């Protein structure tokens, strides 16, 4: 009767395919469809499936259904990074007229953008009663996360505007009341990252 | 249409004005189930079904809801013609052999029902003891019949309609 | 098109709330959700035309009202801190495949109105080190301190909006996130070229929308009171 | 559990008026041949209906042409009414019917009184194939004999009267002998005079 979706969170870099997994526990569901919800907004139908289908393919998305196994999954081919929001699995048995619809907990989904010549590096910006450090331009396989102490903020997770179209990165920013050589001590920092 | 067996299935029924609607399932020309609209329930005929199977009372709700609508449009597409009355006859039985002494049914069949409002009640004297009425069955020409029930201990009763193509309301004797 | 009001709500424990949807659409069903994390969305009331209304799967603590084809409205009576959350309303037609979803309500229900602050703004200028070393200049804009989390932010060039080369926070983070009552920080950055950056005739304008308390609303401190209001931080192209 | 499933009435777009709709499903041997109806109803005449043979909405009156184009267009609509001969009649019989309706057995009451006239009052039971049958000193008496039609008592149980004209001289014995599906073995109630 529950829906779960799995993974909670998803991130990918643009171009990968994203796989968006849910299941459910009630047999008599036959109409599935997929809400997409964009930062600050609320949630809007995306795709949607049918029991008695395997497979819906519209554009860059595309739903696998398993009758058997009771089992979707949503397949984001060329994952842009507009394609960052929340994904909802939803379900409903059509049968019962009741209106109402049963909502899985949704997966967050944030492509990271491409990046043509990855330069990772850590600068430090001018202060007006703290000092920030930025860590931008890394390739896929750095991991930042969080400090291992109060007092020093990192995020690292920022949606791109929608409408960008001529600067699209993604950087870490941490500030505090600490030095920026250290400031990223606790993640995995690749070897060759320029700190002037 | 000849056939074995005859589903009667979601079964709903609405009029104006008073907001009257009805909800039931029926099987081989007896109620399964009625949906009440104000608890919002499905009630059973037989306790006994409600215990192996079941339905969800908001199928009727959101029925209903539609089928208001549709009496809106089509009373507006029509340019407010009303229905026509008529003549209900009713037909007084006992459900098990009369035996001074012994407790029994006693059963009113109201039938040519249309609209679906009718007041049945029952020695001279109004009775509300053992009074279940029925759901109101469809007819093959879309008029409606009720069963009204009246438990009873017999000793040495009328069955009083009252609708409105009824010039004055009529007694079944017993 | 379906839009609530309002868009977002500050309210005290035990005062009486009344969200509001209206829907165009000439749809039949409404519906009125609400959203928190670790939960999903989760269905309160809904109803089928004028005149019903049903319980959803959390109905209590709230109160729903449909007397028009086209006005639903969620009440709360008796507001908790429990309900302070993110509602939607939503409609659809009879039988419909689609859900129709509104923008969205955030909703505070605080047990004391001293902890409501605004947002205090900077803007940090890009390193000269990053400048030279990819020909490209990030500016990064923080908003520290502010309560409820109920902020949008944006970046102003040259008297205009702008979006390319921004990236903002998708929720905000807590700044003591052992208290309860902590307060918030936004953070925001804005990539340019280089060359546009050394121009000191740009300017470049950090503004933080911040939703608090209201005009008939009442302030029992001699701090400001925290209404609605935009806070900036500026900075200028250097040489 | 098992469910029923009812259908999805098509929407459209002092004095009383009425409105009503039904999903008429016919079965014959079972689930093998399954027709479905439709009807929508205004003031007790109907307008507009769907017919599993037809295969699309018709309009019975002029005021139910609007709905019965309308309906034919939008394939959402048609095809999903066109399925409820699946996803409501045969899912309904071979599910909830099978667990109810169709499993319902309730043996009858017959005991005989004498108002002459014998009355053999068969009473309570379900469903409605019944053979009552008076037997005088061992012999088959269909003369005479008058029962009433098949008694709908609106609880699920039905009930059958028959009266048999007779004179009783002492030593005659009468039985009343009721076949139903309900019995392992007939049931017979006899009256000696």
């Amino acid at each position: 009767q529950q829906v779960r979706q799995s993974p909670q969170s998803l991130t990918v870099w643009e171009g990968e395919t994203a796989i968006l997994n849910c299941s459910y526990e009630n047999s008599a569901f036959d109409y599935f469809p997929w809400y997409q919800q964009f930062p600050g907004e609320g949630p809007a139908l995306l795709i949607a499936i049918r029991s008695v289908s395997d497979k819906k393919e519209d554009g860059r998305f595309t739903i696998f259904f398993n009758k058997r196994e009771k089992k979707l999954s949503l397949h984001i081919t060329d994952s842009q990074p507009g394609d960052s929001a929340t994904y909802f699995c939803a379900a409903s048995e059509t049968g019962a007229n009741t209106g109402k619809l049963t909502f899985g907990h949704g997966t967050i989904l944030r492509v990271h953008p491409n990046i043509q010549n990855p330069d990772p590096a850590v600068y430090q910006l001018r202060d007006s009663d703290k000092s920030v450090c930025l860590f931008t331009d890394f390739d896929s396989q750095t991991n930042v996360s969080q400090s291992k102490d109060s007092d020093v903020y990192i995020t690292d997770k920022c949606v791109l505007d929608m409408r960008s179209m001529d600067f699209k990165s993604n950087s870490a920013v941490a500030w505090s009341n600490f030095a920026c050589a250290n400031a990223f001590n606790n993640s995995i920092i690749p070897e060759d990252t320029f700190f002037p | 249409i000849e056939a074995d067996h005859v589903g009667t299935y979601g079964i709903s029924v609405y009029q104006s004005p008073g907001d009257i609607g009805q909800y039931t399932f029926e099987f081989d020309g007896d109620e399964l189930f009625y949906v009440d609209l104000d608890k919002k329930e499905t009630v059973w005929m037989l306790p006994e079904f409600g215990q192996l199977a079941s339905f969800d009372p908001q199928g009727g709700l959101q029925n209903i809801a539609v089928v208001k609508h549709n009496l809106g449009v089509l009373t507006k597409r029509s340019n407010s013609t009303p229905a026509t009355n008529e003549a209900p006859q009713a037909t007084v039985f006992p459900k098990s052999p009369v035996l001074l002494g012994q407790p029994n049914t006693l059963i009113c069949f109201v039938d040519n029902i249309f609209p679906p409002v009718i007041n049945i009640t029952w020695n001279s004297k109004s009775v509300a003891d053992g009074v279940y009425e029925t759901s109101f069955f469809v007819n093959r020409d879309y008029s409606f019949h009720k069963l009204s029930y009246l438990t009873f201990i017999p000793s040495d009763y009328d069955c009083k309609v009252e609708h409105w193509g009824l010039e004055e309301p009529v007694l079944k004797h017993w | 098109a379906v839009t609530q009001s309002p868009r977002n709500k500050v309210a005290v424990t035990g005062g009486k709330v009344t969200l509001s949807c209206n829907q165009t659409n000439n749809h039949n069903n409404m519906y009125w959700y609400r959203q928190d994390t670790g939960h999903g969305l989760r269905l309160i009331h809904y109803s089928y035309g004028a005149g019903s209304t049903e319980k959803g799967d959390i109905p209590d603590g709230y109160k729903a009202s449909r007397p028009s084809q086209e006005n639903f409205s969620l009440i709360l009576e008796l507001a908790t801190p429990s309900q302070t959350s993110v509602y939607f309303c939503a409609s659809g037609d009879f039988w419909g495949d689609t859900l129709y979803f509104g923008a969205g309500t955030r909703l505070s229900v605080l047990e004391d109105l001293k902890n409501v602050f605004p947002p205090e703004v900077a803007v940090f200028e890009p390193s000269e080190a990053e400048i030279s070393h990819t020909q490209k200049a990030t500016l990064v804009c923080l908003a520290t301190g502010f309560y409820p989390d109920h902020v949008e932010l944006s970046w102003w060039v040259n008297g205009k909006e702008v979006h390319s080369g921004v990236c903002t926070d998708p929720q905000p983070l807590k700044e003591q996130p052992a208290l309860n009552d902590s307060r918030y920080a936004l953070s925001s950055r804005l990539r340019v070229s280089a060359t546009f950056w050394q121009n000191p005739r740009n300017h470049f304008r950090c503004q933080v929308q911040f939703y608090g308390l209201s005009e008939n609303d009442e302030w029992t401190q001699d701090r400001a009171k925290p209404v609605t209001q935009i806070v900036s931080a500026e900075a200028w192209g250097r040489a | 559990r098992v469910s029923y499933y009812g259908p999805k009435t098509s929407p459209v777009q002092e004095r009383h008026f009425v409105y009503q709709f039904m999903g008429e499903c016919y079965f014959t041997n079972g689930t093998q041949r399954i027709r479905y109806v439709t009807r929508y109803i205004y003031n007790r005449e109907e307008y507009v209906r769907y017919d599993s043979d037809v295969g699309e909405h018709r309009a019975v009156t002029e005021l139910g042409r609007p709905d019965a184009e309308y309906w034919n267009s939008q394939p959402e609509i048609l095809e999903r009414t066109r399925a409820e001969l699946d996803t409501v009649c045969r899912h309904n019989y071979e599910g909830p019917e099978t667990h109810t309706s169709l499993r319902r057995l309730e043996q009858p009451n017959v005991v005989i009184s004498l108002s002459n006239t014998l009355v053999c009052s068969v009473t309570d039971f379900y469903p409605a194939k019944i053979k009552v049958r008076w037997f005088r000193n061992g012999q088959e008496e269909t003369v005479g004999v008058s029962s009433t039609q098949l008694i709908r008592n609106g609880d699920w149980t039905f009930q059958v009267l028959v009266m048999l004209e007779m004179t009783p001289r002492r030593g005659e014995v009468y039985t009343c002998h009721v076949e139903h599906p309900s019995l392992k073995s007939p049931i017979t109630v006899e009256w000696r005079a």
